[PDB]
């Protein structure tokens, strides 16, 4: 019954995300497998990521929505909460997950993370230290990485 | 009547309530949905994250009756 | 419609017979208006007006789903 | 004062419902301007010993209504183990089994059911209760007789 419960919702979310997708976001299955998804987040307007197209890998479990989905970046980004591989340090993807949260709400939180990073809980210490000491140099590094890797 | 289906939907399964029961904070869920969450150690409300026990569950009949009232109208 | 009178049924308080104002539930699951059930609860060894199952004044829970629907039905009554 | 507006608002709702959908064989409403003081007219249940009688009742509400029950007394003499010479009704819901969910319509249906099926268990008139269980035919003859004399 594990698989039928998870599959039934994921199906409900796939209908809603297509009808009413989050602003600057797009998400759907890579193929026949409903558990393995491909998404696209456009860099928030006004942010250092402005004009970039960033791809993500959403891997659901048969225990969804009781356990969170595995959301990882492919695309390189200059962000204190996103490391070299593409691991996202977001509270709701780890120890602060609730079964009331959808994939639409998880995409909007990533867009808020891109707009306003959290240097208090850094996954890349060097970038966090830069965002607080030298803001201008942090923004110059993030725009060069967005132009190079996200275009 | 889309907004009314809104109020009889369970936050966990996103389908109309089935044995709607309430927890300490007042939020209501399907008996099966909130019971599945109750088997995970420190059980906390999926809506407001307030702490909850399964012993302290209350039937919300009014909502179960409302699900039947809206189902009769959807036939049309 | 003719079929919305059954819905007003579900949002009516058994004590005042008017739509719920600050709907709260007690131990047994039955819902009332806070002010209506607190009047019962003051009077000593109180019991539920519907099922006569005991209830404690200090064990009240807001039933927010019902309050939302009260307004959803009030919006319709204007048309 | 807020007590008065709440009881009034509830008595008002019931006056509309007891007029629209009165209980079978019952009728009531206010005696005058005073919404708290009512009078009611019950017909003796069909099939019963009270069949063919017309009984009057005095309903009196308090500003504490519906949290406290109303005062309902008989003004028409009746031969009943649960109704004394002073018209006092021995009925659970008028005493320690009152519920604020109860309406004056549900009170009256219970008086109709009390008339049809009396409770010799707790009798306000021990005499009549003893007779109902020992000599039923003589009880019924006296109730049929009392109904003709006082309720016609
Ligand atoms: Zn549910
Ligand atoms: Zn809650
Ligand atoms: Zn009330
Ligand atoms: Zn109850």
């Amino acid at each position: 019954k594990l698989l039928s419960t998870s599959a039934k919702r994921i199906q409900k979310e796939l209908a809603d995300i297509t009808l009413d997708p989050p602003p600057n976001c797009s998400a759907g299955p890579k193929g026949d497998n409903i558990y393995e998804w491909r998404s696209t987040i456009l860099g928030p307007p006004g942010s250092v990521y402005e004009g970039g197209v960033f791809f993500l890998d959403i891997t659901f479990t048969p225990e969804y929505p009781f356990k969170p989905p595995k959301v990882t970046f492919r695309t390189r980004i200059y962000h204190c909460n996103i490391n070299s591989q593409g691991v996202i340090c977001l509270d709701i993807l780890k120890d602060n997950w609730s079964p009331a949260l959808t994939i639409s709400k998880v995409l909007l939180s990533i867009c808020s993370l891109l707009t306003d990073c959290n240097p208090a809980d850094p996954l890349v210490g060097s970038i966090a230290t830069q965002y607080m000491t030298n803001r201008a140099e942090h923004d110059r590094m993030a725009r060069q990485w967005t132009k190079r890797y996200a275009t | 009547l889309t907004m009314m289906w809104e109020e009889v939907t369970c936050p966990i399964c996103l389908d109309p309530f089935v044995e709607p029961v309430s927890i300490e904070c007042g939020h209501s869920f399907c008996q099966e949905c909130i019971s599945q969450v109750g088997k995970g150690g420190g059980s906390v409300c999926p809506v407001c994250r307030q702490r909850f026990l399964l012993k302290n569950l209350r039937p919300n009949r009014q909502l179960a009756n409302m699900v039947n009232n809206l189902k009769e109208i959807s036939q049309e």
